[PDB]
């Protein structure tokens, strides 16, 4: 605890904010289906493609795949929601 | 919340699940004892004998007397 | 609603003939086609909507108990900026005096 | 202890609906608990969530904005809803089995979809279709492209 002061604060707010958005996506996404409703067990992106990667989010790979070919449906929802 | 990041769950609104956030987040931690009982001399501490032997008192009388009161929950 | 162009008066609806025959207590009718087909209306989220905040969003600014942030404003680069939060959703609105708005609202 | 509608158990409330036998309509802190029928799945949290959201009780009127009801027919049109006839002449395009049928009256709903709601409920228009279409006996539906 006395030592915390010695992680370097840039590197952990950008670690944070990467975290942060993937923990928001896959808890939009943990029952909500980006291709619509719900059916989240394991098909399609309404949970995976494959593994455990619903709230793991620390094997990197595969909660990285599907961020990146989900992520513009996961912008234009929130852009729609906040308004 | 500014950034338009909180996404409630399916069931609660925005306002409910931030309202939740907020309470969870204003919690004492555990380690709040530990600035406590290093100003306590246990052995000699008359409120802290009271407390910890049920004669009078619990840990959140001590926390709200010493360290802080906290958030105040109504319902 | 339709008022009866001889007296003042609200004229009931009555469909009979496939259409609206619009009929006075003073006996006249109008027939009134096109622009009277809604019958019925209701808005499930009032209390929420855009003209509810209206007048209060325009008088935020100005408002001396509302709330401000730290923030530029892109309009007149004012420092600060009005900080709302309005319905159940915590929709977050940034105004400005100028009239900036922060696209919502 | 929570005094919000649904779980109301602040003061005697629960000890007076006990006492007094009220009925499941009076009860302001009803509660269900409900297990899998698997033994084997109900490890899965995942698994467990999508069943509660999928259990959970959605209406066509939680999912409204606003609705009109017309007296107009179609094989006229309220002034301020002329410019829907373009989505409508789409929609009869897309839907070749579902032209509309030879006993169309006057009367008809049209009712804006909230599209917050539908985002955070994860509704889809085609759930909409389907569960008042294969519901409703002596309709026509037609919806906006979604
Ligand atoms: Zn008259
Ligand atoms: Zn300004």
């Amino acid at each position: 605890q006395h030592e915390v002061g010695q992680l370097n604060i840039k590197k952990v707010q950008t670690a944070l904010k990467a975290s942060l958005e993937f923990n928001t996506f896959y808890a939009f996404y943990e029952s909500r289906c980006p291709k619509g409703g719900l059916h989240d067990f394991q098909d399609k992106k309404c949970v995976k493609c494959g593994l455990f990667t619903y709230i793991i989010y620390d094997h990197l790979s595969q909660p990285e795949l599907v961020h990146d070919y989900y992520n513009n449906y996961k912008d234009q929802y929130d852009k729609e929601k906040m308004s | 919340l500014l950034h338009g990041d909180i996404m409630p769950p399916i069931g609660l609104t925005t306002h409910d699940f931030y309202e939740k956030l907020q309470l969870n987040a204003l919690k004492f931690p555990d380690r709040i004892l530990k600035p406590i009982m290093n100003s306590i001399n246990p052995e000699t501490n008359g409120l802290f004998q009271m407390v910890a032997t049920g004669a009078k008192g619990s840990n959140p009388n001590m926390i709200h007397i010493m360290a802080g009161i906290g958030q105040i929950e109504i319902n | 609603m339709k008022i009866c162009k001889a007296c003042s008066s609200c004229m009931v609806r009555t469909y009979v003939d496939g259409n609206i025959i619009f009929r006075c207590s003073c006996g006249e009718s109008v027939q009134g086609d096109s622009q009277n087909l809604l019958v019925s209306s209701k808005v499930y989220h009032t209390g929420e909507m855009e003209d509810k905040y209206k007048i209060f969003i325009k008088n935020a600014p100005f408002d001396p108990t509302n709330c401000q942030i730290k923030k530029d404003c892109p309009n007149c680069h004012l420092d600060y900026l009005t900080q709302i939060c309005i319905g159940s959703q915590k929709i977050i609105i940034l105004v400005c005096r100028c009239g900036y708005m922060s696209n919502r609202g | 202890r929570s005094v919000a509608g649904g779980t109301n158990k602040s003061g005697i409330v629960r000890p007076q609906e006990i006492f007094s036998a009220k009925p499941v309509e009076a009860e302001q802190s009803s509660e269900m608990l409900l297990r899998l029928k698997n033994p084997e799945v109900e490890t899965n949290k995942t698994y467990a969530q999508e069943i509660a959201n999928s259990i959970e009780l959605i209406t066509f009127e939680r999912l409204i904005l606003q609705w009109h009801l017309l007296y107009e027919t179609y094989s006229v049109m309220y002034p301020d809803f002329a410019s829907d006839v373009e989505w409508m002449t789409d929609f009869l395009e897309n839907h070749p089995l579902l032209q509309p049928p030879e006993d169309i009256a006057n009367w008809c709903i049209r009712l804006e979809l909230n599209k917050t709601t539908m985002i955070l409920k994860s509704i889809s228009l085609e759930s909409i279709i389907n569960s008042l279409r294969a519901k409703h006996p002596n309709t026509y539906i037609m919806h906006s492209v979604e």
